[PDB]
């Protein structure tokens, strides 16, 4: 982006990519919490 | 050329100092889309 663009416009383009990839991390972590509750319920059954 | 029969010169295998342009201020107009003229002087393309 920088190699072929000025800062005033490069800040906007990088901010779009940051938002997109930050949404990726929120999706990932939310699913790990929901899936970890399921394996935890299974570990409770196995311990019982 | 006439615009209806516009002329196309293909560029290859050379080193362009795009900074030769920009100069000659009194009636040049520069309007770059997708990048500036400072950032691409440190860039490369297959064909211009």
């Amino acid at each position: 982006i920088l190699s072929r663009l000025d800062p005033p416009e490069a800040e906007v383009q990088i901010d779009r990519l940051i938002t997109g990839r930050l949404q990726s991390l929120q999706t990932y972590v939310t699913q790990q919490l929901i899936r970890a509750a399921e394996i935890r319920a299974s570990a409770n059954l196995a311990a019982t | 050329a006439s615009v209806y029969a516009w002329n196309r010169k293909r560029i290859s295998n050379c080193v362009a100092d795009y900074s030769v342009l920009y100069n000659f201020a009194p009636f040049f107009t520069f309007k770059c889309y997708g990048v500036s003229p400072t950032k691409l002087n440190d860039l490369c393309f297959t064909n211009v």
